[PDB]
């Protein structure tokens, strides 16, 4: 037996948390339970919170996503048919570059593309107070609105400081599946080749380096789950032989090892360092530098 | 240059962080000993972290580590060298003594509690409730050890009220008691629960629990260091796939 | 020496080969067979690979490169300097890499634990064997491996990905991406989690795996709970490189022309291959 999936599931009454700070009046009833889901983790879905920046969230959310949608039935002509098979085709793309950074491209020519961006802008960072207000009605630490800034950071970036500061809405990335893609492979070829930026081997040393380290965290759990080791909370207050065997066979086999707690902060700096370095890099690239061959070569 | 300007001072940081990182998983383990228990001469280029308090829930305390290492108990074992680097063997019985695979620490002798101060496990008899809900219930079930022979039947599943899991297995012996065996080192069958850790004639020796109704993280700690011991402990007892196949 | 709990674990067993020969430590490290294998492929490799430097004629870590057979021979042997070296190396970083593994098993079945971290490894193993061994053979001709040199095998990749137009439109390659990002996204939520928990507002009670629950609850209506979010990791980690080998296994073997074109197959579908308007009407 190898604890991947549940040999035997088992339910009682529907978990409906913590209380502590929080407005009871804003969560939502339980939800089905997922005997699918049970094999893997819990079964349980639901209850979710829902205050009033997670309603402005879900609806500025929608809307983004609506923008696009109605842009794609347009580029469609209204047909069903191919909307879906060219659905990955289509693109909304920001207005040109003789607009600079004006709001007053007409609609069908990046005036879309600006509302699309006004909404996913809200979206986004509500539902980053959300992930704030949510650890401090529970008394949490703010670990968990921290990173999700670092991922935010590159996002910022990519749509918004860098155009900004690049002085034209047409340097930001369009909506579209393939469009986005051609974007990306456009935006090395233009600044040199980014395997040349110091910052983008960074990100991808992170990008490895969080599937090498979750790797090898999930696989060590497991291998001391025979010692209730995923309870990783009471193994901090109180090690067990769990948290020993785990941290001896890293012992054994690198030199070093880490605790039960220690390991969770690796693990988060691992991933936010990602999009950390991620997002210098891109800020830099045709703001300071405009091929990072030339600048290796002088360096 | 901007860019040469970031790029050093990113390495200035890396470096700052893997120290302050390393330093801080060392809460626990530390100072290194020498095989003799006295206080190691190289303790590495890391020093030690300033000290921090978790305060417990419950009226449990508080933890501050850095601290003095917590394990105090008798270790039956013997050098096996004069120099450093060898291993130490059982001067007893290293299932019975609690050595090698079959260690335990001496957790808090109490029950781990949920959010509300409920015992976190229970047997699911007395769990308002619970059920099992898919797979083969193993409630019934004969159970078989590693040398091929019924060492008991399950009686009960003691489930994590929280997390809606089976934990342990409760199986009844021929005298009539009962022990609990991890759910994670355990495989349900059609016809039977098969245990390959452990032979019939050592399911007596798996530690007990003071109540009926609970068990604590020390009792958690003897039980499953005890089971995963005979995989190597037990080994002689073990019959072959082909033998098992028959 | 040892951390303060250490002791009771240093006993003898669990050795696969040579039973207690080479069952000891050296400072925190544990030997083994697979121990001193390790350091012979370790060290052979590493001194190979001296060796072609000078050939090279520096000793410059920016510039060492250790390149594979040219095309022309096949998949035969080659002169040790043209492409021969390469292959000795090669052979050793396998050895070093399985023995690695092995040695990871023998430590487990010292401990009592499960073999879930040697078993992941041989993911990256095979990964990397699909990209030096197993696609090259494919291929018919050891050239097509990647050159050993921390810039030139980036070039490989650069010239391996254009090979075939913009790299991004291998379907395979686009879900191993899927991953690789799901992956960082969930490593970065889980540690984030246990430490908020771990370490509360200041002054306040630890808190409990309830509170994650009821967390991640409030936030998105689900919670996978704290074996799954593991168990998940692991899943997400292993499938984006499962992925990865089989986006490169397939690229050249059985797909030849840009991929971009591969997804015209969905846009020829009979029912709407012909109806005019939108991008490809
Ligand atoms: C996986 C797809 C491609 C590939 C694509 C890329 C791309 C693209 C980039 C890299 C980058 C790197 N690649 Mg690569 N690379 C490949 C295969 C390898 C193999 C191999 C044996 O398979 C190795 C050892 C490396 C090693 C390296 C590192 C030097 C560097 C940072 C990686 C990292 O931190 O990972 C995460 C792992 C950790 C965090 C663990 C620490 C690992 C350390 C850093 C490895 C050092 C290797 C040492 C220099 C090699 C020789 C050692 C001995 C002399 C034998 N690559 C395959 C062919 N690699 C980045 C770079 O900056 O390159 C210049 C980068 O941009
Ligand atoms: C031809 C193309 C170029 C290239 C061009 C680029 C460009 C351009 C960029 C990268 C970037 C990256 N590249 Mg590159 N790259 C190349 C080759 C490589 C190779 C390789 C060959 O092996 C690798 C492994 C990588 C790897 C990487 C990553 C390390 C990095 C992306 C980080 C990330 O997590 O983003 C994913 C994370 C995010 C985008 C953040 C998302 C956060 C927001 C808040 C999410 C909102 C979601 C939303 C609300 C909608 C859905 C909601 C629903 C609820 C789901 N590149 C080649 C040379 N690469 C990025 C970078 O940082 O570079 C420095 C970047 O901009
Ligand atoms: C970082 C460099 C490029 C980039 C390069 C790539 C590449 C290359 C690939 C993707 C892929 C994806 N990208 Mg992208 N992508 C960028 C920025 C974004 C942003 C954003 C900043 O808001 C979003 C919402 C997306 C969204 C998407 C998804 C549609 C898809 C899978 C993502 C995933 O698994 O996420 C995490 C999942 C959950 C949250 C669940 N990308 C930048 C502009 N993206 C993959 C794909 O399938 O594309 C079609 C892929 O191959
Ligand atoms: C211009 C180039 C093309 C392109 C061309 C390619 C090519 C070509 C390849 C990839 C591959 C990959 N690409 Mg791409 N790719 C592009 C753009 C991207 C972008 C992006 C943001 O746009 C992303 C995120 C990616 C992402 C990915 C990954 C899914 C995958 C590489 C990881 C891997 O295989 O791990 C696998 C992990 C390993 C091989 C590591 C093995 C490590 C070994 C086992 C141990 C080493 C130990 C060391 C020696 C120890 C030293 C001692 C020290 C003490 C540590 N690509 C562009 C469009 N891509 C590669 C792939 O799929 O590989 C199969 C690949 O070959
Ligand atoms: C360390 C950087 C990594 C990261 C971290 C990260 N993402 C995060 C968080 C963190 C810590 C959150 O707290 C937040 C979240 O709620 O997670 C469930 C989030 C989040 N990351 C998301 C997506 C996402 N993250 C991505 C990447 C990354 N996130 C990096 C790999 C990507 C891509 C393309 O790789 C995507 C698509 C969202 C699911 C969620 C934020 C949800 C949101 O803002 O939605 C508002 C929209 C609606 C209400 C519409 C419905
Ligand atoms: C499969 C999923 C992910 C994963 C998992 C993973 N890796 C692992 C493990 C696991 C679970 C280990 O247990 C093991 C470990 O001990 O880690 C601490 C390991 C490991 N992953 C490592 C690296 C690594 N893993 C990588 C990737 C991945 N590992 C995946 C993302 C990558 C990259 C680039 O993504 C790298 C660089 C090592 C740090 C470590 C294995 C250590 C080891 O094998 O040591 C024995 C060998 C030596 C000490 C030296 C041998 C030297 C050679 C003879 C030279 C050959 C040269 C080489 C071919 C080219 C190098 C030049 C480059 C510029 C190309
Ligand atoms: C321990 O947590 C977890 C982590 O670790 C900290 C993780 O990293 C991850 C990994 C993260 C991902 C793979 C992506 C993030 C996932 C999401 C943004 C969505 C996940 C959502 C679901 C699985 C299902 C959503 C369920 C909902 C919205 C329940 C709502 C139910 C109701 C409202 C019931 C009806 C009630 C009524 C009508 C009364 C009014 C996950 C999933 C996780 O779970
Ligand atoms: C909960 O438990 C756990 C622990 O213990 C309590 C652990 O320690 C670890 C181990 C993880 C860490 C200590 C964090 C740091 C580890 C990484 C960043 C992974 C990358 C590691 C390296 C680059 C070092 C590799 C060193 C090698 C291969 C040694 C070289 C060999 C000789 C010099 C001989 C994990 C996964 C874990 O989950
Ligand atoms: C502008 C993006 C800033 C991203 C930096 C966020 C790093 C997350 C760090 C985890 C928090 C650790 N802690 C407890 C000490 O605060
Ligand atoms: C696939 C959707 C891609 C849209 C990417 C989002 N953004 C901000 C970078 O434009
Ligand atoms: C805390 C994680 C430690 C991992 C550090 C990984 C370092 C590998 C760096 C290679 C990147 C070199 N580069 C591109 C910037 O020149
Ligand atoms: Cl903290
Ligand atoms: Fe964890
Ligand atoms: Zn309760």
């Amino acid at each position: 037996y190898q604890n991947i999936f549940s040999q035997v599931q088992v339910r009682g009454p529907a978990d409906l948390g913590m209380t502590e700070d929080v407005n009871l009046a804003n969560r939502s009833g339980v939800g089905p339970f997922s005997t699918l889901l049970g094999w893997f983790g819990n079964a349980q879905l639901g209850p979710i919170y829902l205050g009033s920046l997670g309603v402005l969230s879900l609806f500025s959310g929608l809307m983004w996503f609506f923008t696009i949608g109605i842009w794609f039935w347009y580029q469609a002509g209204w047909n069903p048919a191919v909307f879906l098979r060219d659905l990955f085709f289509f693109s909304l793309e920001p207005p040109a570059p003789e607009y600079g950074l004006s709001f007053a491209a007409p609609l069908k020519e990046g005036g879309l593309w600006l509302i699309a961006s006004f909404f996913m802008f809200v979206a986004v960072w509500s539902w980053w107070g959300r992930t704030y207000l949510r650890a401090q009605a529970l008394g949490m630490g703010k670990h968990t609105a921290w990173a999700f800034l670092s991922a935010i950071w590159l996002w910022m970036v990519l749509g918004f400081i860098r155009p900004i500061l690049m002085g034209s809405w047409s340097e930001a990335v369009p909506y579209g599946i393939f469009s986005h893609l051609d974007w990306t492979n456009n935006f090395s070829l233009v600044h040199g080749n980014l395997f040349y930026n110091p910052f983008h081997g960074l990100s991808i040393a992170f990008l490895y380096g969080s599937a090498l380290l979750f790797a090898m965290h999930g696989a060590t759990i497991l291998a001391v789950s025979r010692f209730g080791g995923e309870r990783e909370l009471e193994q901090i207050a109180d090690r067990g032989t769990a948290a020993e065997r785990a941290a001896l066979f890293w012992r054994w086999t690198m030199g070093f090892n880490a605790t039960m707690e220690g390991i969770h902060r690796w693990a988060i700096w691992m991933a936010v360092l990602v999009t950390l370095t991620g997002g210098i890099g891109i800020l830099l690239s045709g703001t300071v530098v405009d091929n990072w061959y030339v600048w290796g070569q002088n360096h | 240059d901007l860019a040469s300007l970031a790029i050093y001072s990113f390495w200035i940081f890396l470096a700052g962080l893997i120290y302050y990182l390393q330093t801080e998983n060392m809460r626990e383990g530390y100072p290194l000993e020498n095989e003799d228990g006295t206080p190691a001469a190289n303790q590495g280029p890391f020093p030690l972290p300033k000290p921090k308090t978790f305060i417990l829930p419950h009226g449990r305390g508080t933890l501050t580590v850095p601290g003095p290492e917590s394990e105090d108990r008798p270790i039956a074992l013997a050098r096996t060298a004069v120099s450093e680097g060898f291993p130490h063997a059982p001067t007893g019985d290293p299932m019975k003594d609690g050595v090698g695979p079959a260690s335990w620490v001496a957790r808090r002798d109490l029950p781990e509690l949920d959010g509300h101060g409920h015992n976190k496990i229970k047997p699911m008899k007395a769990a308002a409730g619970f059920h099992v809900s898919a797979g083969k219930n193993p409630i019934g079930l004969p159970v078989r050890g590693c040398d091929l022979e019924i060492a008991g039947k399950v009686v009960d599943i003691w489930v994590d009220i929280p997390e809606q899991m089976a934990r342990f297995l409760e199986v009844e012996l021929k005298d009539g008691s009962t022990r609990l065996l991890p759910m994670q080192m355990v495989k349900v069958q059609s016809n039977r629960v098969h245990v390959n850790a452990l032979s019939s004639d050592l399911f007596a020796g798996i530690p007990t629990i003071k109540s009926p109704t609970e068990v604590t993280l020390l009792e958690e700690d003897k039980i499953c260091g005890y089971v995963a011991g005979g995989l190597m402990y037990a080994a002689p007892k073990r019959k072959s796939v082909v033998a098992a196949m028959l | 020496a040892l951390l303060s709990f250490e002791r009771k674990y240093r006993v003898p067993g669990g050795t696969l080969v040579g039973g207690n020969l080479f069952d000891f430590w050296v400072g925190p490290f544990y030997v083994g067979f697979f121990g001193v294998a390790t350091f012979f492929f370790a060290a052979l490799g590493i001194i190979l690979i001296a060796w072609s430097a000078v050939l090279q004629g520096t000793w410059n870590p920016q510039l060492i490169s250790v390149y594979p057979p040219a095309l022309e021979y096949g998949l035969g042997g080659a002169p040790l300097a043209k492409g021969g070296l390469w292959q000795i190396i090669t052979i050793c970083a396998t050895g070093a890499f399985v023995s690695w593994a092995l040695r990871e098993v023998e430590i487990c079945r010292k401990l009592g634990i499960g073999y879930h971290i040697p078993f992941a490894f041989a993911f990256a193993i095979l990964a990397y064997l699909t990209l030096v061994l197993f696609r090259p053979v494919m291929m018919g001709a050891w050239g097509y491996a990647f050159p050993y040199g921390i810039w030139t095998h980036l070039d490989w990749v650069s010239n391996t990905g254009y090979t075939y137009g913009n790299f991004h439109y291998n379907p395979a390659h686009m879900i191993a991406i899927s991953f690789f990002f799901t992956n960082a996204l969930a490593l970065a939520l889980h540690g984030a989690l246990v430490l908020s928990a771990a370490n509360p507002e200041k002054g306040k009670e630890m808190r409990t795996p309830d509170h994650e629950d009821t967390f991640f609850r409030d936030l998105v209506g689900y919670s996978i709970g704290t074996l799954g979010i593991h168990r998940l990791g692991l899943l997400l980690s292993l499938s984006a490189v499962f992925f990865s080998a089989l986006c490169m296994i397939i690229t050249g073997t059985i797909w030849f022309d840009q991929w971009v074109d591969w997804w015209q197959w969905w846009v020829k579908l009979p029912w709407w291959a012909n109806i005019p308007g939108g991008i490809n009407g």
